[PDB]
RNA sequence: AUAGGUUUGGUCCUAGCCUUUCUAUUAGCUCUUAGUAAGAUUACACAUGCAAGCAUCCCCGUUCCAGUGAGUUCACCCUCUAAAUCACCAGAUCAAAAGGGACAAGCAUCAAGCACGCAGCAAUGCAGCUCAAAACGCUUAGCCUAGCCACACCCCCACGGGAAACAGCAGUGAUUAACCUUUAGCAAUAAACGAAAGUUUAACUAAGCUAUACUAACCCAGGGUUGGUCAAUUUCGUGCCAGCCACCGCGGUACACGAUUAACCCAAGUCAAUAGAAGCCGGCGUAAAGAGUGUUUUAGAUCACCCCCCAAUAAAGCUAAAACUCACCUGAGUUGUAAAAAACUCAGUUGACACAAAAUAGACUACGAAAGUGGCUUUAACAUAUCUGAACACACAAUAGCUAAGACCCAAACUGGGAUUAGAUACCCCACUAUGCUUAGCCCUAAACCUCAACAGUUAAUCAACAAAACUGCUCGCCAGAACACUACGAGCCACAGCUUAAAACUCAAAGGACCUGGCGGUGCUUCAUAUCCCUCUAGAGGAGCCUGUUCUGUAAUCGAUAAACCCCGAUCAACCUCACCACCUCUUGCUCAGCCUAUAUACCGCCAUCUUCAGCAAACCCUGAUGAAGGCUACAAAGUAAGCGCAAGUACCCACGUAAAGACGUUAGGUCAAGGUGUAGCCC
RNA sequence: AGUAAACUGAGAGUAGAGUGCUUAGUUGAACAGGGCCCUGAAGCGCGUACACACCGCCCGUCACCCUCCUCAGAGGAGACAAGUCGUAACAUGGUAAGUGUACUGGAAAGUGCACUUGGACGAACC
């Protein structure tokens, strides 16, 4: 069976299952967080869970822990512009944490369903190319159209081995 | 082994599957330097028919000769494969029949 | 033993018949066998060498080149390349060297 | 547990120690040979250094001492 | 993987190997047609022909297309911004150089690279930078395929040099297992050119060759296999030979070999060879694996807040018992064992006396990290309020061993002597040395094992076997068939016949761990042998002659038994016969709807020896072991019941005693093919 | 125990043939009590590398041929494979086995020191 407590989170349905997807403005995101403290049970449980999926759902963002350095657990987002943003996560379970940095710093869901359908922009049905690109590879596919030589020949008529004899 | 242990370890590694007799091919081109008989090992008894060949690549290895008979002299060219003769220690290649100077064998 | 391998390369065909049928006229194998390796038609190539290599033998090019990769290899194993351009040429070189290992009886006629 | 595990490698032990007892002054002849090169090796790899270092003569007040030798 | 075959006398576990599937190349055998797809083995050398023109001259192109995979982290993302297109500009598109990031595989036996950095305007100053999270280094590979990178004969480049270039198409030599035409047209698309009609193009298009593949057809089917895994064999031939096999295996008078008959699978293919596709969340007491021990940094974890003393160690000192030695005096013997020899004349009492070793306590189980520590006293002293943490360093590491100096009671490798022995380079006895001891260094190995890693936790639904019950979480180290191998090389080390790390080639289908049954034990305890193993009683053999059997010798001259369980045996019997033997002679449908004492007791029936001077054998059931081979008893009884066979009972002889008879299943392939028959093979003037 | 021993007949089979074989009968004893070295037997156990089952298995030297590796020729490994000298191991393997190390020896191996049980000590008192 897979090693460890917990080994769903090894999974990547459960790695996709993350909602937090930051806007493009993240850049760092330091969570320090204290290994021992009753206060402290929602960030450790958040660090132990989500970061992964907020880590998987935002390759291009630097999280870094920090343990025990501070009395009170808390994130940092530092931001290209320079901003910093700090977040209170002592008394809040994961999930709340997981809310609250949606909220404040998560792409929203129409931001990321309006880029998947310009993802689908791009590829086209109508284009003929291979399958790792396009539906189909050649107009022969279609039915009513000629088919393909390499399963019904085609007429003599059509072949130019036979073209040439009757012109010759 | 721990999830970092076997981090650090990486993915195992299969050591490049070492060539056969044949050097990973099907078969070679071989000069019949002489030819012999060897006892098998015990418990099966015989005098498997054997010659030495000078492959292609410049080595020098022992072919046992298929077949009821053969006419396989000196300076002969054949081609051998791979596949051992399981009674026969070190005798790990087998001459094609029909090929080069190896008739086929005779009714 | 006292044996002669000898490869043979010749211009033509015809030539390469010709010179077997000498060879085929040795009738001193008592004192020295003669073995013919292999006949061909063409320049001496690296089979030829490795022949003559494996069987101690020595290569007669009639009316053939041996390019100097050939020969650096010939030398490098220890083969010689004999290149006669005159069949009673060869055939003098042919019985100088049986006598070598030994003169010999054989003659052409 | 029988013990033919721990008896084939006694007879191989004892085979070695034979067979380095028989051989012995060979293999000093050849052990001596060794590190002669070994030290001959380093002192080439000490030599490219400087010579890459673009020096014609290795630096002023060293000389490679011979850390092979038992002397 | 829906798995299968294979270790064994057998079972279970681990484990490698191979089979089954799908592709591709080559090879054998074979092959009808049509369409399409794909097509040198080689960065080795090339004959020949063509592959770049266009166009009113200049310009433009020949830097493209096409090719190959030698080399190889220049491909992808971002920043900036060249060149080119947008008739001019516009910013738009495209995309170089440059800068930042990402970027193959194996080897750590490649662990150090040796200037690999920073600051300053400059001068110059600081001495830094990469690296066990793999730097540096070696080897291999074209890649991440609408395609991309790299090369363009070689010298990485290409002024220069070597030299005269097909990795453009067709083609060729060499080479390899690998092998397409020395076709046609620019009609289509693309490119170059032109204002354009148009011209050019070995790009491309249309054809040529090839079962390499897919599709379709065929009114002429071959290939392979047939012991099992795995679908499927009839009769002959051979007889451990010829030969066959992917693994297990077959062949000594064959469903495995060769031929034949038939059958099975696929089919214009089949499948011999090779290559690839399927490679880690499994384990470490005994199968390989917990590294001899302890402590870090970088880190990791959540087990962090919740939550006195006994034998450690170093130093100094001391000594009770027993030795040795010396003194006394007493004696001719002491030591040695299973018995002796050898060895000493030293032996006994009493007293004096160590740099050796530390009875009883200890039936205690403590100290230390492990090795280790058990006479006494004293000094110092037994790290960490969180756990893991070294092939990556530091400090330790029993016994043995080297170096130098001392002590030396006893013990003791080697050595010598005495035995024992076929031999005795051993075991037994004696003497003595290195050595065990102290000091100062080295050495750094152990079955360093409690073969069971550290920390925290649980006893719940157990658990291959055995062992020391089963697990959970976390971490580090280690393991990936056997052997080669505590090995060779490389490396490091005060090590010089060493230690640590440690492979590969050839070879095999196993190796291995735990069990069950059987045998065996110069195996233990207990109890026995009732003419019985030893002693004990009687009579014998072994000594002489003879009878007789056998072995040997001899002959032209049988055969069988030939340890118990043969040897006055087959024979309750040989002058001829018996007779099966040898020599000679003679006969051939023969006394026989022939005959054969010809081989095979290792094909058998038949009748027997043998333990047996035994008492067990047991079908059919049931249960126990997790439903493994296996096992099945306790009477104050605990999973055995058993039909039948044997014993027993019954019977003959003179009893109910005794002697007979009887004596199962099996063991010795125990005897008999010569009682007779009988299978197989063999002879038939 | 009417046994051993001694003695006396008869029968089988032959034409004849045994000191042999089968069998009837006469006289007719001594010891019969202790043990477990060896033979063996049983019971309960222990070990087991044997399974053709100790007439087993199996180690090493030496010479008997091939493959591979290291090597200036020689060594090392493996395999094949019948021998030569022993019996080192597997049973308490006949001296228990083995690890490390040292010396010694055709050869397995022997011995010395420490360590392990992957041996036993028979498991109330005797
Ligand atoms: S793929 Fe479309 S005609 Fe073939
Ligand atoms: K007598
Ligand atoms: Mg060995
Ligand atoms: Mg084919
Ligand atoms: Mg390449
Ligand atoms: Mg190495
Ligand atoms: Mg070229
Ligand atoms: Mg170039
Ligand atoms: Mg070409
Ligand atoms: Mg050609
Ligand atoms: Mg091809
Ligand atoms: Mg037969
Ligand atoms: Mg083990
Ligand atoms: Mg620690
Ligand atoms: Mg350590
Ligand atoms: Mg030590
Ligand atoms: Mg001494
Ligand atoms: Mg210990
Ligand atoms: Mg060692
Ligand atoms: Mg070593
Ligand atoms: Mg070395
Ligand atoms: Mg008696
Ligand atoms: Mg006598
Ligand atoms: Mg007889
Ligand atoms: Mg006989
Ligand atoms: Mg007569
Ligand atoms: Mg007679
Ligand atoms: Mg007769
Ligand atoms: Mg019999
Ligand atoms: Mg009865
Ligand atoms: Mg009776
Ligand atoms: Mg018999
Ligand atoms: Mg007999
Ligand atoms: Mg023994
Ligand atoms: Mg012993
Ligand atoms: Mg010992
Ligand atoms: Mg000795």
């Amino acid at each position: 069976p897979m090693k460890g407590r917990f080994p769903i989170r090894r999974t990547l349905q459960y790695l996709s299952q993350g909602n937090v997807v930051f806007k493009d403005s993240v850049k760092v995101m330091t969570v320090n967080y204290n290994t021992h403290g009753e206060l402290g049970e929602g960030a450790r449980k958040f660090v132990f869970f989500n970061i992964p999926q907020i880590q998987y759902k935002n390759p291009w963002v630097q999280i870094m822990m920090f343990k025990n350095m501070t009395p009170s657990p808390f994130l940092r987002f530092y931001l290209d512009s320079g901003e910093q943003v700090l977040v209170d996560v002592e008394t809040k379970s994961n999930k709340e944490i997981m809310e609250h940095i949606r909220k404040i710093l998560g792409k929203n869901e129409e931001t990321l369903r309006e880029e998947e359908e310009e993802k689908k922009q791009l590829s086209h049905p109508a284009n003929f190319g291979p399958r790792k690109y396009c539906l189909r590879e050649c107009i022969c596919e279609v039915e009513g159209q000629v088919p393909c030589p390499s399963l019904v020949p085609l007429p003599k008529e059509m072949r130019g081995k036979y073209k040439a004899a009757l012109k010759a | 082994a721990t999830l970092n242990q076997m981090h650090r370890l990486g993915p195992p590694k299969r050591p490049p599957r070492k060539l056969g007799p044949t050097e990973g091919r099907p078969q070679l081109k071989g000069v019949v330097l002489c030819t012999f008989t060897r006892k098998p090992k015990k418990p099966n008894s015989a005098n498997r028919k054997c010659c030495r060949v000078r492959l292609s690549t410049g080595r020098e290895a022992v072919c046992f000769i298929p077949g009821e008979g053969h006419t396989l002299q000196e300076h002969q060219i054949v081609l051998v494969e791979g596949g051992r003769t399981q009674d026969l220690p070190g005798v790990k290649l087998t001459v094609v029949r029909g090929k080069y100077d190896c008739g086929h064998v005779q009714k | 033993s006292n044996v002669l391998s000898v490869i043979i390369k010749g211009d033509v065909d015809g030539s390469v018949e010709a010179i077997l049928n000498i060879i085929d006229t040795y009738d001193a194998s008592h004192e020295c066998e003669l073995e013919l390796v292999h006949f061909g038609v063409g320049d001496v190539s690296a089979n030829d060498v490795n022949l003559a290599e494996t069987f101690d033998g020595v290569i007669y090019g009639f009316n053939v080149n041996a390019g100097n990769v050939i020969q650096q290899s010939a030398a490098k194993k220890g083969v010689k390349i004999k290149l006669h351009k005159i069949i009673y040429r060869l055939v003098e070189d042919l019985q100088e060297e049986l006598s070598s290992r030994l003169k010999t009886s054989w003659d052409p006629g | 547990k029988n013990v033919l595990k721990i008896r084939r490698r006694k007879m191989n032990h004892h085979k070695y120690r034979k067979l380095v007892k028989k051989t012995r002054f060979l293999r000093r002849k050849v052990q001596e040979g060794r590190l002669r090169r070994k030290q001959i090796k380093f002192e080439k790899d000490l030599r490219r250094i400087w010579l890459k270092a673009g020096l014609k003569e290795a630096p002023e007040g060293w000389q490679t001492p011979k850390i092979y030798l038992r002397g």
